């Protein structure tokens, strides 16, 4: 596991231990978007908006229906436990596609409810109905509001106007949305007490089940994450201040985030997970596999610890740790007990740690701080590991040894000669 | 590489009936749901919808314009789509394009691909 | 979806036995796994049993070796045989239903109630 | 070319053979925006707010014309085919710089042109106007419909922030456009029969010929694509699996799409392309040459692939290939004609190929499906060309190489002392 | 210093002198944000509207006050000159997180007077109030011109629902905002004479100072840049054309931006910066150390560049320098004095180097220039340096290094046996 | 842009002969190729023959040694000779011009109906 | 913030001398330099002389050795001793606190006025 | 790991007193600026504020659907919170709850943590 | 580095003349098309327009407020600008700037580099 402690000693400081909470599991409900609004038969206005933007909703409901079309063209008995889910079609699915097939076949019962529903949505004039089974029509709350007022107060010509300009912002908020795709933007169209749980639902990607080319719909499934809490689990973030090397800054090259799961020690991915205040939540474990070298390193075997230049000023020079400060004092002024009086360190160490046993008052480049009583902070290191980031880097440095290479075998050439 | 190639058109007497045939290289299509249908298309107009098939099921489909005038038809051995038009009228005359598509294939945006059309003139 | 129904909760004198069972309709070709959760009053689901497709079977701590579950195919039945019912089995019974894709279904949920004896 | 057959031997899976359209001529069109609306010079309403407004709009025309006027000073007889376009100015300037200095100098003819109709929008009160080169005034409709009958209805004071709204409304949708840009956007503001030829139109870059800062005016050249299907090009989707080597998991890092044109084998990078159902639609020939160790494995030397390590669970297991499934059965549990019987796969074999021949139902983690009958699905190999992605990776290995090195020039310098 | 004549003859092509202002100190100001609009209390309307709305602001101030709540917790005598800021408190906090508190326990005498006004921006109808100390109320305009006059025109239940959809989009303008943070954001939300002055003032960072969880509201400082011109400090940018060796195109992969100050050169990271038409501003320097032999190059010792092949072509083939042309003339068809005199150059010369000494007119690729007469443009060179940009290309080169290695062990191993 | 003008259009006996001219003006010295264009009733456009300002010309395989194309400079004019005319040839002829940045430019369109013979 | 308050400005005699001082009040443990910046009339600020916490002090190439700075931290003062004062030196002076955040604090400016002589 | 462990709840006679305990092992807590509070839920409703207290400055905080009843206080050497109840009305049975939170903890969407709940029975 | 020098300003008695001149550094400006123009500021208030001139072909632009009264006028040879005021008046005493920058160089917000100013003073 982590040896927090040696790893000051190389400016690598591990810090906030986080759990983890997984949506191992899913509850599903559909929701059906009817995107066509239904104004009043007995007046007839807005059509020929209505037919506009028709138009423009076949340049998303197709694009939609040929990826959906491309996932139900996967699989070509059922109904029983432990049955046979269909025929292998001629093609090549990877994974990801089988697994999004499959979840359409499940969602099989389903549809033949939803279309039963369809018949109902379409001559009503509500715009929300649940039957659960919800459904929404688009622009259907300000029709009944706006538009079908307008056309006693203002006359038909005068408000389909207004009709057409709705549609069009609506159909700009569609194409952010459809043109995967997250429960967060559908939930912005139609408007437990942890809000971090509740932001993570909302980063739950939809499934789009049906897209109805006909009537203008689009029937999602919408995931709900059932969260546990992963025992054993802990990740950390990790910063690494610079090192100095005979007056040259160097740094670990560490990952961002690590992870532990009893032994198993690696990187943590979470770039989609929710950091709350005390746990991180995760779609799926965040973890991968380290080099050797850094997980040795993180083991505590600081020799292994690879290095590089610092080329900017992102890497920190200082940090506090533990109660007092553990900082490059080369090209950092520390101080201690007052600003005149400066800790220096020797060109042969690294990083120097600065603690309550020694300085009462640090001062960081003219900063004084007092150190903290209660905290608990604490060899010829030499780490031949140097490492390049950048590939110009090491094919200039993999030139000169095959440069050196091409020398060592003519030496071999000559000394045959004479052997 | 889909191709499709109507036959049967001409020219032809008021009341009269024509019947329209189109051949489809299907296998090549990446999808084996789909509808076959008709679409015309007046010098100056966009083309309208005639008559659509789903290949499949065999349901038949029209606007009003044409209800009960014409009558599609598959012959999935074949790969075949026909169009018989009985009491034909002079506002008939039209290019005459098969097309392969998405259901309902309704409106010609719907379409995957185009066959290159036939003329067919109705002259009283 | 699945539906699941639950059938023969009740009352129960403790030290006896019981035995549930639930009956599952949809694409059961998809379900990976099938078995019990238990709510006591107040307090979160827990797992009691699950039996894969293939028969492999895993239970709580609190179940191991007191409880047992079976499946028939055939006619999609998922069966829990409660035995040696302790004062703190006392629960709501739901059977669940989980996908190869994630999704979890719920039954209803049934009591059993244990006597104070 | 591609020997699909044999790649599928290293998980290689090669599918999806689309063709490609490449948009090699475009008709030009002109459009002026004429950014400041007109309000009825009887009233003098709005003056105040306008003048705000415009304030806003040097924020984003004034860094217009600096980038319009860069391009024009590139270029300091013409009119002549095969004639001298003009001088080279003092500078330096890309081929990329030349090519829009010299469209540039195509669109003069219609500059002159354009500055008469300037001169009617000037008083114009229509929104939308064509003279073709099309006119658009920017908030004109709203204010004919609404600020006009307002100041009757309501009076100049309580008007005037009716406009103001409207005008910071019509400001943030510019700065999203304009602070290259696609005719998506403008068509945005302002509200053949393939879907996919529609969206391609908007992809393509509009090109800005004139920035008045008087009139405050944008006019844009809008550039319309004519497609041409390229013979004998065909673009494939390439998906890798993982591949077993002694209980270690591998894969073949090729590229996500590859290209045939001819012999010509190599990548495309479709990332700017419109993907249709049966072809890509691309602005300009997508096509990279590969290293010379992916080519000869794309023609069928499989030894000479490069793979890597599985460093996460983004990589599958297991496809569906030609009516059957190639996976590597050690991590994944392959079964065959039922959940009980396990395939095995010797450890020196990467990937299993399960076909309708072996299997007549075939079972992934209990996922049972039955092989297609119809399926087309039909040695030692070794992978010396190890290859690591990660320049820290491939840093410590160079290191590891040098200092072999320094040893094998060590025992040079001694036994050139014996001898 | 750069040498910008020999640097043509590889392709590199050094222009645009531009100087540098960075914002080397900051004045601020303080915004207060009150995100609950006030309704006047005689009709009790909007109530259930608000809370609605306050449910879904706990999405958004919640995070922002834990963030703000980490900063607090990093410093547990102050108010005197070289006096004390505070105790280190248990934990880890990197430079940049030391910055953040410390810049909170300098805005502490602020927020002593913010909680005085806060008292009376409660009560107040006023949509922007200052006491300076700016604070905005989030609907109040709206709320005041529309809602208040509704209640007696439509009555209590109307206008519930047109509050109700104001706030929801005010919501969703705030999460884009809040879900670091730019004024211009702010700016956006609430509606010297140098443009690009005003546009880098937008892009400095608000820093958070409080939220209050009871009455809804977000203290933001705003920081506006004084901005300083450096002395001695130019900002070139640099293009590199093809390059032929043996009818193969290379290029010099150098970085898009380098930076002189004085005997300094070095790279330039300007993606933070504004570009101004004669200046970059910048928020801080954008300076960093090149590689010893990029900078060599740069400094006229240019068969010390290195080079790479060209891939795409994105690499231009041909530039106008200098009232001339510097082209590959192997690719491109360079012609002289009329487009039927094509200009050759050898196969061992990577560029050609066109003046006006030598040709009046310059036709690329059939595009005829006249070269301009008062242009200032004026040996075997050998590119050891080849360098690969593909982690593939150096892993497979390397290889080949390790298999040579090996074989050279066995020569010493039996070269030992006969010794 | 570049306005095109074409002439010389007409009817015309099978086995005779045609000259087409196509006059250019605007910015002709960022044109890279002119030439003609060709479409038969209820087809695509089809390409007869081009000539680039260096005098380089190429055709259609229908074209090829059958019919040459050619240009005069000095007064922007763009010539098609027809000769040996099939039957097939009867079509709108548009004169085309083409930019380095490959925009564009399309005449009016001239119509070639050749008899029945 | 930090709160900045002059005095000592007026009217002197060329050749003289004038002792300005400002009071800071405020988080002024933040502050990492206090000193004085000058406008003359019609131009931007420039710099006079600036003061650490530490004592290290800079001047401009005006004042170098000609004026000298201070502090007393006990009671957050800084003062400006104005010595051979020339014709040119009268401008408005202001105090300023810089933090080690970069933040900035002015004075509400005295202006010093030299006579013709 | 923040644990909290509610005590005292029962069956009482209406117009009685009860007084509720709450133990927090407050230790692991990621800031040291924090309320407690005290909510209740009857079993159809959302949670009820009920009261708060600044573990550091003392202040008590109560809804006007209590105020005079009910007194929060707190002993930071025990980590222990403390509501007493006087003159309770059948009103009050519900399952209450302490919890650590931001503040002012006037909500229950405010609490980092919360206990188990315990069952306070009201009876005439 | 482009610099603008202006010269000529002073106390001036009503209804006289004045000549203001500008010198200008152009040769590192970076571009060949623009305006050069005059503009005056009172102490409270933004800088008006006076005039501008085009460098290339010596269009003059100038406000209502001022035709007829002044006059703006170049010599390219020399790289100067010069305003000539007529007809003074007491309103006209402010600080007057040359600039050079964009077309129309109707407003402040268009220029490239400013001028130190010239204070002209106008007295009865
Ligand atoms: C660190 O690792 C190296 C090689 O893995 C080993 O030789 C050395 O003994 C290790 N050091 C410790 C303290 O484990
Ligand atoms: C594969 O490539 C290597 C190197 O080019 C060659 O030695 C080998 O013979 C090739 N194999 C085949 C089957 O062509
Ligand atoms: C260029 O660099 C190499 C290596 O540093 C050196 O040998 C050579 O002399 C240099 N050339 C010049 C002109 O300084």
């Amino acid at each position: 596991q982590i040896d927090i402690t040696k790893l000051q000693h190389v400016g690598v400081l591990v810090n906030s231990p986080k759990g983890m909470k997984i949506s191992q599991n899913f509850e599903t409900r559909y929701l059906i978007l009817s995107l066509i609004p239904k104004i009043e038969d007995s007046n007839s206005c807005g059509d020929q908006q209505i037919k506009q933007y028709k138009r423009l909703l076949d340049r998303l409901i197709i694009p939609l229906y040929d990826g959906l079309r491309l996932q139900k063209d996967v699989i070509v008995t059922e109904r029983f436990f432990g049955g046979v889910i269909g025929t292998i079609a001629l093609g090549v699915a990877t994974s990801a596609q089988i697994t999004a097939a499959v979840a359409l076949v499940e969602a099989k019962q389903a549809r033949s409810d939803i279309e039963k529903l369809k018949e109902a949505i379409r001559d009503t004039n509500k715009a929300v109905q649940s039957v659960l089974i919800v459904a929404i029509k688009s622009v259907q709350d300000y029709v009944n509001k706006e538009i079908v007022p307008c056309i006693a107060r203002l006359g038909c010509e005068a408000c389909g106007l207004l009709l057409g300009l709705a549609l069009d912002q609506h159909y700009s908020e569609l194409t952010n949305i459809f043109g995967g795709i997250k429960l967060q933007g559908i939930a912005s169209l139609y408007r437990k007490y942890d809000i971090y749980d509740l932001l993570f639902t909302e980063s739950i990607k939809v499934r789009v089940i049906d897209v109805d080319l006909n009537d203008y719909s689009i029937t999602l499934q919408v995931r709900l994450p059932l969260l546990t809490r992963l025992l054993n689990t802990q990740i950390y973030k990790v910063d690494s201040i610079s090192y100095n090397i005979q007056n040259r800054e160097w740094y670990i090259p560490l990952p961002s985030h690590i992870m532990t799961k009893g032994a198993f020690l690696g990187g943590a991915d979470v770039k989609e997970c929710i950091e709350a205040f005390s746990s991180y939540i995760c779609p799926s474990d965040p973890g991968f596999v380290l080099n050797h070298e850094m997980e040795s390193c993180l083991s505590g075997n600081i020799s292994q610890c690879p290095r590089t230049t610092v080329t900017s000023d992102i890497v920190p020079r200082y940090a506090f740790v533990n109660g007092g400060v553990v900082a490059n004092c080369i090209t950092t002024t520390c101080t201690c007990n007052g600003i005149g009086n400066r800790i220096n360190q020797p060109p042969d160490q690294g990083v120097k740690i600065i603690t309550h046993k020694e300085c009462n008052t640090i001062g960081i480049n003219g900063m004084l701080f007092n150190t903290n009583k209660e905290g608990t902070l604490a060899d010829d290191i030499t780490l031949n590991n140097s490492v390049a980031l950048n590939p110009i880097d090491i094919s200039i440095e993999l030139n000169k040894a095959k440069s050196d290479l091409e020398e060592s075998k003519e030496w071999i050439r000559r000394s045959n000669q004479k052997l | 590489e889909v191709q499709l190639v109507e036959s049967g058109g001409g020219l032809v007497r008021a009341g009269g009936s024509l019947r329209l045939s189109c051949a489809a290289s299907l296998r090549d299509l990446h999808t084996r749901t789909f509808y076959m249908g008709w679409f015309r298309q007046d010098p100056g107009k966009e083309r309208e919808f005639v008559a659509a098939i789903d290949w499949n099921t065999g349901a038949a489909s029209y606007p009003d314009s044409v209800k009960g005038r014409f009558t599609i038809s598959k012959d999935n051995a074949r790969n075949a789509v026909y169009l018989q038009m009985n009491n034909l009228k002079p506002e008939d005359t039209a290019v005459y394009y098969c097309a392969v598509g998405r259901p309902p294939l309704n409106r010609p945006t719907l379409a995957y691909y185009w066959g290159q059309g036939t003329q067919v003139t109705v002259s009283s | 979806e699945v539906q699941l129904v639950e059938s023969g909760g009740g009352l129960v004198q403790p030290g006896g036995s019981l035995r549930l069972s639930c009956s599952a309709s949809g694409s059961l070709s998809t379900i990976k796994a099938l078995g019990w959760y238990r709510r006591a009053p107040g307090r979160e689901r827990e797992l009691v049993a699950s039996i894969t497709s293939a028969g492999e079977t895993n239970y709580a701590d609190s179940a191991k070796g007191r409880f047992t579950v079976s499946t028939d195919n055939a006619k999609n039945t998922v069966d829990l045989r409660m035995n040696s019912l302790k004062p703190e089995d006392t629960a709501v019974y739901y059977c669940y239903a989980e996908s190869f894709v994630l999704n979890i279904y719920w039954g209803q949920g049934t009591q059993v109630t244990v006597s104070s004896g």
